[PDB]
Protein backbone atom coordinates (compact mmCIF):
# COMPACT_ATOMS: atom_id res chain seq x y z
CA UNK A 1 0.00 0.00 0.00
CA UNK A 2 1.27 3.45 0.29
CA UNK A 3 2.45 3.13 3.19
CA UNK A 4 4.85 0.61 1.98
CA UNK A 5 5.30 2.85 -0.88
CA UNK A 6 6.79 5.72 1.60
CA UNK A 7 8.58 3.20 3.12
CA UNK A 8 10.56 2.22 0.11
CA UNK A 9 11.02 5.42 -1.30
CA UNK A 10 12.51 7.24 1.80
CA UNK A 11 15.07 4.34 2.07
CA UNK B 1 -6.33 6.80 3.26
CA UNK B 2 -6.32 7.44 7.10
CA UNK B 3 -8.85 10.10 7.78
CA UNK B 4 -8.48 12.58 11.12
CA UNK B 5 -11.07 13.82 12.66
CA UNK B 6 -10.28 16.55 15.22
CA UNK B 7 -12.53 17.86 18.48
CA UNK B 8 -13.64 20.43 19.34
CA UNK B 9 -13.98 22.46 15.96
CA UNK B 10 -13.42 25.46 18.80
CA UNK B 11 -12.60 26.46 21.76
CA UNK B 12 -11.77 29.61 24.13
CA UNK B 13 -10.30 29.88 27.60
CA UNK B 14 -9.33 32.79 29.47
CA UNK B 15 -5.22 32.92 29.67
CA UNK B 16 -3.72 30.82 31.93
CA UNK B 17 -6.42 27.74 31.89
CA UNK B 18 -5.71 24.15 30.67
CA UNK B 19 -6.75 23.28 27.19
CA UNK B 20 -6.66 19.36 25.55
CA UNK B 21 -7.95 18.96 22.31
CA UNK B 22 -8.72 15.48 20.30
CA UNK B 23 -7.50 13.92 17.02
CA UNK B 24 -8.67 10.44 16.33
CA UNK B 25 -7.02 8.52 12.94
CA UNK B 26 -9.63 5.74 11.62
CA UNK B 27 -7.00 3.55 11.89
CA UNK B 28 -3.48 3.17 13.38
CA UNK B 29 -0.68 5.41 12.44
CA UNK B 30 2.44 3.51 14.34
CA UNK B 31 4.91 2.52 12.22
CA UNK B 32 6.41 -0.83 13.02
CA UNK B 33 10.19 -0.09 11.92
CA UNK B 34 10.45 2.62 14.09
CA UNK B 35 7.40 1.54 16.32
CA UNK B 36 6.43 5.53 16.47
CA UNK B 37 3.50 6.98 15.71
CA UNK B 38 3.72 8.80 12.48
CA UNK B 39 1.66 11.62 13.97
CA UNK B 40 2.41 15.57 14.15
CA UNK B 41 0.59 18.43 15.94
CA UNK B 42 1.16 22.32 14.26
CA UNK B 43 -0.18 25.26 15.04
CA UNK B 44 -0.69 28.26 12.54
CA UNK B 45 -1.50 31.70 13.66
CA UNK B 46 -3.73 33.74 11.83
CA UNK B 47 -2.05 34.73 8.36
CA UNK B 48 1.01 32.59 9.38
CA UNK B 49 2.55 29.21 7.90
CA UNK B 50 1.59 26.24 10.16
CA UNK B 51 4.69 25.82 12.77
CA UNK B 52 5.80 21.99 13.93
CA UNK B 53 4.92 21.17 17.27
CA UNK B 54 5.06 17.90 18.37
CA UNK B 55 5.76 14.66 16.29
CA UNK B 56 6.34 11.12 17.10
CA UNK B 57 2.84 11.69 19.03
CA UNK B 58 4.98 12.95 21.94
CA UNK B 59 7.99 14.38 21.07
CA UNK B 60 8.19 18.53 21.62
CA UNK B 61 9.76 20.21 18.44
CA UNK B 62 13.06 22.51 19.50
CA UNK B 63 11.82 25.61 20.29
CA UNK B 64 8.47 24.44 21.49
CA UNK B 65 7.66 25.52 24.85
CA UNK B 66 6.93 22.77 27.63
CA UNK B 67 3.60 23.83 28.32
CA UNK B 68 2.67 22.13 25.01
CA UNK B 69 2.46 17.99 25.43
CA UNK B 70 1.22 15.66 22.92
CA UNK B 71 0.09 12.04 23.97
CA UNK B 72 -2.48 8.83 23.07
CA UNK B 73 -1.65 5.75 21.22
CA UNK B 74 -3.36 3.48 18.49
CA UNK B 75 -6.14 5.98 17.49
CA UNK B 76 -6.41 8.25 19.94
CA UNK B 77 -4.32 11.60 20.03
CA UNK B 78 -4.09 14.54 22.33
CA UNK B 79 -2.67 17.93 22.24
CA UNK B 80 -2.88 19.52 25.47
CA UNK B 81 -1.91 23.29 26.89
CA UNK B 82 -0.86 23.07 30.28
CA UNK B 83 -1.11 27.02 30.59
CA UNK B 84 -2.61 29.11 27.41
CA UNK B 85 -1.05 32.38 26.91
CA UNK B 86 -3.04 35.57 25.11
CA UNK B 87 -0.13 34.59 21.87
CA UNK B 88 -1.45 30.86 21.23
CA UNK B 89 -4.26 31.50 19.45
CA UNK B 90 -4.47 29.57 16.68
CA UNK B 91 -5.97 26.51 14.40
CA UNK B 92 -4.43 23.44 15.89
CA UNK B 93 -3.76 20.14 13.19
CA UNK B 94 -3.27 17.00 13.37
CA UNK B 95 -1.42 14.87 10.88
CA UNK B 96 -0.75 11.21 10.22
CA UNK B 97 2.17 10.39 7.68
CA UNK B 98 2.43 6.94 8.18
CA UNK B 99 0.43 6.14 4.97
CA UNK B 100 -0.37 8.88 2.64
CA UNK B 101 -0.34 11.97 4.05
CA UNK B 102 -3.73 13.30 5.72
CA UNK B 103 -4.33 16.65 8.36
CA UNK B 104 -7.29 16.89 10.63
CA UNK B 105 -9.85 19.53 10.28
CA UNK B 106 -8.50 21.43 12.69
CA UNK B 107 -8.95 22.84 16.13
CA UNK B 108 -9.39 27.10 16.46
CA UNK B 109 -7.99 28.08 19.61
CA UNK B 110 -9.52 31.59 20.62
CA UNK B 111 -9.16 33.40 23.90
CA UNK B 112 -11.02 35.00 26.26
CA UNK B 113 -10.51 38.45 28.09
CA UNK B 114 -12.67 41.21 29.75
CA UNK B 115 -15.38 43.46 27.70
CA UNK B 116 -13.61 46.17 25.79
CA UNK B 117 -15.69 48.87 24.28
CA UNK B 118 -14.32 49.55 20.83
CA UNK B 119 -12.49 53.09 20.03
CA UNK B 120 -14.61 54.65 17.44
CA UNK B 121 -13.56 56.59 14.20
CA UNK B 122 -14.96 57.91 11.38
CA UNK B 123 -13.10 59.16 8.34
CA UNK B 124 -14.99 60.95 5.17
CA UNK B 125 -14.21 60.03 1.78
CA UNK B 126 -10.44 61.36 0.28
CA UNK B 127 -10.05 64.02 -2.30
CA UNK B 128 -8.70 61.96 -4.38
CA UNK B 129 -11.62 59.39 -4.55
CA UNK B 130 -14.10 62.34 -4.92
CA UNK B 131 -12.89 63.44 -8.20
CA UNK B 132 -13.45 59.82 -8.73
CA UNK B 133 -17.19 60.05 -8.37
CA UNK B 134 -17.21 57.66 -5.66
CA UNK B 135 -17.18 58.52 -2.45
CA UNK B 136 -16.16 55.60 0.43
CA UNK B 137 -16.92 56.81 4.32
CA UNK B 138 -14.99 54.60 6.61
CA UNK B 139 -15.67 53.96 10.59
CA UNK B 140 -13.50 51.86 12.49
CA UNK B 141 -13.87 50.12 15.92
CA UNK B 142 -10.49 49.64 17.32
CA UNK B 143 -9.74 46.71 19.93
CA UNK B 144 -13.00 45.51 21.81
CA UNK B 145 -14.12 42.42 22.71
CA UNK B 146 -16.54 40.73 22.29
CA UNK B 147 -16.36 39.97 18.84
CA UNK B 148 -20.47 40.96 18.68
CA UNK B 149 -20.60 44.47 17.71
CA UNK B 150 -23.23 46.22 15.40
CA UNK B 151 -22.50 49.11 12.95
CA UNK B 152 -25.75 51.60 11.46
CA UNK B 153 -24.66 54.12 9.29
CA UNK B 154 -27.33 57.29 9.58
CA UNK B 155 -26.97 59.98 6.99
CA UNK B 156 -28.87 62.78 8.38
CA UNK B 157 -30.16 60.33 10.89
CA UNK B 158 -31.89 58.08 8.52
CA UNK B 159 -30.68 54.67 8.63
CA UNK B 160 -29.01 53.46 5.56
CA UNK B 161 -29.25 49.71 4.16
CA UNK B 162 -27.84 47.59 1.78
CA UNK B 163 -24.71 50.01 1.25
CA UNK B 164 -22.08 49.17 3.37
CA UNK B 165 -20.01 46.42 3.82
CA UNK B 166 -17.77 45.18 6.67
CA UNK B 167 -15.17 43.28 7.85
CA UNK B 168 -13.69 41.71 11.33
CA UNK B 169 -9.96 41.28 12.01
CA UNK B 170 -8.77 37.88 13.58
CA UNK B 171 -8.17 38.43 17.51
CA UNK B 172 -5.40 40.39 18.32
CA UNK B 173 -2.19 37.60 19.85
CA UNK B 174 -1.35 40.17 22.44
CA UNK B 175 -4.67 42.25 24.08
CA UNK B 176 -6.64 39.33 22.63
CA UNK B 177 -9.50 42.12 21.17
CA UNK B 178 -11.06 42.51 17.60
CA UNK B 179 -11.43 45.41 15.31
CA UNK B 180 -13.83 46.01 12.86
CA UNK B 181 -14.19 48.44 9.75
CA UNK B 182 -17.14 48.99 7.93
CA UNK B 183 -17.39 50.43 4.23
CA UNK B 184 -20.40 52.94 3.28
CA UNK B 185 -19.87 53.67 -0.84
CA UNK B 186 -22.23 56.32 -2.35
CA UNK B 187 -22.33 58.01 -5.45
CA UNK B 188 -20.81 61.28 -5.38
CA UNK B 189 -23.90 62.80 -6.72
CA UNK B 190 -25.91 61.48 -3.41
CA UNK B 191 -22.76 62.37 -1.45
CA UNK B 192 -23.34 65.62 -1.80
CA UNK B 193 -26.83 65.76 -1.08
CA UNK B 194 -26.66 65.13 2.72
CA UNK B 195 -24.85 66.77 5.71
CA UNK B 196 -24.33 64.66 8.16
CA UNK B 197 -22.70 61.29 7.88
CA UNK B 198 -22.68 59.20 11.03
CA UNK B 199 -21.70 55.86 12.23
CA UNK B 200 -23.53 54.29 15.41
CA UNK B 201 -22.25 51.52 17.23
CA UNK B 202 -23.62 48.65 19.87
CA UNK B 203 -21.26 46.85 21.85
CA UNK B 204 -21.71 45.01 24.71
CA UNK B 205 -19.06 47.55 26.60
CA UNK B 206 -21.49 50.33 26.03
CA UNK B 207 -24.30 51.20 27.95
CA UNK B 208 -25.90 53.23 24.79
CA UNK B 209 -25.17 53.41 21.27
CA UNK B 210 -22.12 55.31 20.68
CA UNK B 211 -22.09 57.69 17.40
CA UNK B 212 -19.50 59.30 15.77
CA UNK B 213 -19.95 61.24 12.92
CA UNK B 214 -18.61 64.34 10.58
CA UNK B 215 -20.58 67.20 8.41
CA UNK B 216 -19.56 66.91 4.68
CA UNK B 217 -17.50 69.79 3.28
CA UNK B 218 -16.54 71.07 6.83
CA UNK C 1 18.56 31.10 9.17
CA UNK C 2 16.40 28.46 7.40
CA UNK C 3 14.01 30.11 5.12
CA UNK C 4 11.40 28.54 2.35
CA UNK C 5 11.02 31.59 0.15
CA UNK C 6 7.93 31.00 -2.48
CA UNK C 7 6.92 32.90 -5.51
CA UNK C 8 4.49 35.28 -5.43
CA UNK C 9 0.02 34.92 -5.81
CA UNK C 10 -0.90 34.47 -9.08
CA UNK C 11 -4.36 34.67 -11.23
CA UNK C 12 -4.62 31.56 -14.04
CA UNK C 13 -7.29 30.90 -16.23
CA UNK C 14 -9.55 27.88 -15.89
CA UNK C 15 -7.68 25.16 -18.11
CA UNK C 16 -4.47 26.46 -18.00
CA UNK C 17 -1.15 25.69 -16.15
CA UNK C 18 1.16 27.20 -13.71
CA UNK C 19 4.11 26.91 -12.32
CA UNK C 20 5.33 28.19 -8.43
CA UNK C 21 8.81 28.34 -6.89
CA UNK C 22 9.91 27.71 -3.43
CA UNK C 23 13.91 28.94 -3.00
CA UNK C 24 15.40 27.06 0.16
CA UNK C 25 18.21 29.28 1.90
CA UNK C 26 20.08 29.22 5.06
CA UNK C 27 20.29 25.23 4.73
CA UNK C 28 22.02 22.85 2.01
CA UNK C 29 18.26 22.39 0.14
CA UNK C 30 19.63 18.25 -0.57
CA UNK C 31 19.46 17.54 3.31
CA UNK C 32 16.23 17.66 3.32
CA UNK C 33 12.56 16.29 1.21
CA UNK C 34 10.39 19.03 0.12
CA UNK C 35 6.79 18.48 0.58
CA UNK C 36 3.53 20.40 -0.99
CA UNK C 37 0.11 21.18 0.99
CA UNK C 38 -2.83 22.90 0.05
CA UNK C 39 -4.99 25.08 1.91
CA UNK C 40 -8.06 25.74 0.38
CA UNK C 41 -9.34 27.56 3.48
CA UNK C 42 -8.29 28.19 6.94
CA UNK C 43 -8.78 24.99 8.68
CA UNK C 44 -8.01 22.77 5.54
CA UNK C 45 -4.71 20.72 5.04
CA UNK C 46 -4.40 18.54 1.83
CA UNK C 47 -1.24 16.87 0.59
CA UNK C 48 0.33 16.31 -2.84
CA UNK C 49 3.31 15.15 -2.47
CA UNK C 50 6.85 15.44 -1.86
CA UNK C 51 10.34 15.89 -3.84
CA UNK C 52 13.68 14.18 -2.48
CA UNK C 53 15.80 18.18 -4.27
CA UNK C 54 19.14 15.66 -4.17
CA UNK C 55 17.58 13.16 -6.45
CA UNK C 56 15.30 15.16 -8.33
CA UNK C 57 12.72 12.09 -7.44
CA UNK C 58 9.09 12.48 -6.34
CA UNK C 59 6.02 10.92 -4.34
CA UNK C 60 3.00 11.92 -5.37
CA UNK C 61 -0.64 11.52 -3.58
CA UNK C 62 -3.05 9.36 -5.91
CA UNK C 63 -5.22 12.74 -5.76
CA UNK C 64 -2.61 14.23 -7.36
CA UNK C 65 -0.86 11.88 -9.52
CA UNK C 66 -1.57 13.51 -13.42
CA UNK C 67 -1.86 17.08 -11.71
CA UNK C 68 0.90 17.72 -10.32
CA UNK C 69 4.29 17.67 -11.44
CA UNK C 70 7.15 18.61 -8.59
CA UNK C 71 10.84 19.43 -9.94
CA UNK C 72 14.06 20.89 -8.49
CA UNK C 73 16.81 23.57 -9.52
CA UNK C 74 19.72 21.95 -7.58
CA UNK C 75 21.73 25.13 -8.57
CA UNK C 76 19.44 27.86 -7.70
CA UNK C 77 18.67 25.80 -4.60
CA UNK C 78 14.56 26.03 -5.66
CA UNK C 79 11.74 23.40 -6.09
CA UNK C 80 8.67 23.95 -8.56
CA UNK C 81 5.36 22.76 -8.09
CA UNK C 82 3.68 23.00 -11.74
CA UNK C 83 0.13 22.01 -11.64
CA UNK C 84 -1.91 21.82 -15.13
CA UNK C 85 -5.94 21.57 -16.34
CA UNK C 86 -6.42 24.16 -13.88
CA UNK C 87 -10.10 24.28 -12.63
CA UNK C 88 -11.84 26.77 -10.01
CA UNK C 89 -11.49 24.68 -7.44
CA UNK C 90 -7.74 24.49 -7.36
CA UNK C 91 -7.98 27.78 -5.91
CA UNK C 92 -5.77 28.06 -2.46
CA UNK C 93 -2.39 28.51 -1.27
CA UNK C 94 0.19 26.41 -1.69
CA UNK C 95 2.52 25.74 0.77
CA UNK C 96 6.58 23.85 0.85
CA UNK C 97 7.64 22.43 3.28
CA UNK C 98 10.85 20.40 4.25
CA UNK C 99 10.88 16.82 5.73
CA UNK C 100 14.29 15.39 7.26
CA UNK C 101 13.21 12.19 6.82
CA UNK C 102 10.10 9.14 6.77
CA UNK C 103 9.68 9.53 10.52
CA UNK C 104 9.80 13.47 11.10
CA UNK C 105 7.68 16.59 10.73
CA UNK C 106 6.74 19.33 8.61
CA UNK C 107 9.59 21.45 10.62
CA UNK C 108 9.51 24.67 8.19
CA UNK C 109 6.87 25.89 6.12
CA UNK C 110 7.28 28.42 3.24
CA UNK C 111 5.22 31.84 3.21
CA UNK C 112 2.74 29.91 0.84
CA UNK C 113 1.46 31.10 -3.02
CA UNK C 114 -1.78 32.01 -3.19
CA UNK C 115 -3.19 30.45 -6.50
CA UNK C 116 -6.76 31.81 -7.68
CA UNK C 117 -8.39 30.17 -10.69
CA UNK C 118 -11.18 32.19 -12.37
CA UNK C 119 -12.09 33.68 -15.67
CA UNK C 120 -12.54 37.38 -14.02
CA UNK C 121 -9.90 39.61 -15.51
CA UNK C 122 -7.03 41.32 -12.96
CA UNK C 123 -7.63 44.58 -12.01
CA UNK C 124 -5.45 47.00 -9.64
CA UNK C 125 -6.95 48.68 -6.86
CA UNK C 126 -7.30 52.00 -6.19
CA UNK C 127 -5.48 53.65 -2.81
CA UNK C 128 -6.99 56.01 -0.68
CA UNK C 129 -5.71 57.76 2.47
CA UNK C 130 -7.82 57.84 4.96
CA UNK C 131 -6.77 60.98 7.10
CA UNK C 132 -6.78 61.42 10.44
CA UNK C 133 -8.42 64.44 12.22
CA UNK C 134 -11.00 64.99 15.09
CA UNK C 135 -13.38 62.10 14.18
CA UNK C 136 -9.12 61.66 17.71
CA UNK C 137 -9.23 59.51 21.22
CA UNK C 138 -7.26 60.54 24.20
CA UNK C 139 -3.80 61.46 22.83
CA UNK C 140 -4.22 58.84 19.74
CA UNK C 141 -4.69 59.05 16.39
CA UNK C 142 -5.97 56.56 13.75
CA UNK C 143 -5.15 56.70 10.08
CA UNK C 144 -5.37 54.18 7.46
CA UNK C 145 -5.18 53.50 3.81
CA UNK C 146 -8.52 52.63 1.44
CA UNK C 147 -7.64 49.87 -1.31
CA UNK C 148 -10.81 49.60 -3.48
CA UNK C 149 -12.05 47.33 -6.27
CA UNK C 150 -9.26 44.56 -6.93
CA UNK C 151 -8.94 41.30 -7.96
CA UNK C 152 -8.02 38.87 -7.22
CA UNK C 153 -6.85 38.35 -3.46
CA UNK C 154 -4.16 38.98 -2.08
CA UNK C 155 -2.89 42.67 -1.33
CA UNK C 156 -0.55 43.13 1.63
CA UNK C 157 0.00 46.22 3.33
CA UNK C 158 2.70 47.04 5.42
CA UNK C 159 3.55 51.17 6.97
CA UNK C 160 6.42 52.55 6.91
CA UNK C 161 8.46 49.73 4.85
CA UNK C 162 7.54 47.52 7.95
CA UNK C 163 9.00 49.71 10.60
CA UNK C 164 5.41 50.48 12.12
CA UNK C 165 3.78 47.11 12.66
CA UNK C 166 2.35 48.10 16.51
CA UNK C 167 -0.94 49.23 16.85
CA UNK C 168 -1.62 48.28 12.23
CA UNK C 169 -5.03 46.70 11.85
CA UNK C 170 -5.03 45.18 8.20
CA UNK C 171 -8.48 44.30 7.83
CA UNK C 172 -10.32 40.70 6.27
CA UNK C 173 -11.10 41.71 2.19
CA UNK C 174 -14.93 42.17 1.58
CA UNK C 175 -16.22 40.88 -1.60
CA UNK C 176 -17.57 43.48 -3.41
CA UNK C 177 -21.24 42.91 -5.76
CA UNK C 178 -19.02 43.83 -8.45
CA UNK C 179 -16.83 40.65 -8.03
CA UNK C 180 -13.71 42.96 -7.00
CA UNK C 181 -12.50 43.19 -2.90
CA UNK C 182 -11.53 46.16 -1.02
CA UNK C 183 -10.12 46.37 1.86
CA UNK C 184 -8.22 48.88 4.66
CA UNK C 185 -5.58 48.82 6.97
CA UNK C 186 -5.34 51.12 9.97
CA UNK C 187 -2.80 52.17 12.45
CA UNK C 188 -3.54 54.52 15.56
CA UNK C 189 -0.47 57.05 16.36
CA UNK C 190 -0.01 59.25 19.18
CA UNK C 191 -1.58 62.55 18.08
CA UNK C 192 1.25 64.53 19.66
CA UNK C 193 3.79 63.75 16.70
CA UNK C 194 1.65 63.89 13.55
CA UNK C 195 3.50 66.95 12.53
CA UNK C 196 6.31 65.28 12.90
CA UNK C 197 6.32 61.46 11.81
CA UNK C 198 5.51 60.75 8.22
CA UNK C 199 2.86 57.67 7.69
CA UNK C 200 2.95 56.07 4.67
CA UNK C 201 0.72 52.35 3.71
CA UNK C 202 2.79 50.29 1.38
CA UNK C 203 0.15 48.53 -0.65
CA UNK C 204 1.23 45.65 -2.91
CA UNK C 205 -1.33 43.82 -5.14
CA UNK C 206 1.84 41.67 -7.28
CA UNK C 207 -0.96 39.85 -9.76
CA UNK C 208 -1.61 43.74 -10.61
CA UNK C 209 1.72 44.69 -10.94
CA UNK C 210 0.59 47.50 -8.53
CA UNK C 211 3.28 49.07 -5.62
CA UNK C 212 1.80 52.08 -3.90
CA UNK C 213 3.15 54.16 -1.58
CA UNK C 214 0.59 56.84 -0.23
CA UNK C 215 1.35 59.69 2.74
CA UNK C 216 -1.04 59.84 4.92
CA UNK C 217 -1.23 63.22 6.05
CA UNK C 218 -4.15 64.83 8.94
CA UNK C 219 -7.07 66.99 7.34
Amino acid sequence: DFKEELDQWFK
Amino acid sequence: NIMMTQSPSSLAVSAGEKVTMSCKSSQSVLHSSDQKNYLAWYQQKPGQSPKLLIYWASTRESGVPDRFTGSGSGTDFTLTISSVQAEDLAVYFCHQYLSSYTFGGGTKLEIKRTVAAPSVFIFPPSDEQLKSGTASVVCLLNNFYPREAKVQWKVDNALQSGNSQESVTEQDSKDSTYSLSSTLTLSKADYEKHKVYACEVTHQGLSSPVTKSFNRGE
Amino acid sequence: EVQLQQSGPVLVKPGASVRMSCKASGYTITDYYLNWVKQSHGKSLEWLGVLNPYSGGSLYSQTFKGKATLTVDRSSSTAYLELNSLTSEDSAVYYCARQLGRGNGLDYWGQGTSVTVSSVSTKGPSVFPLAPSSKTSGGTAALGCLVKDYFPEPVTVSWNSGALTSGVHTFPAVLQSSGLYSLSSVVTVPSSSLGTQTYICNVNHKPSNTKVDKRVEPK
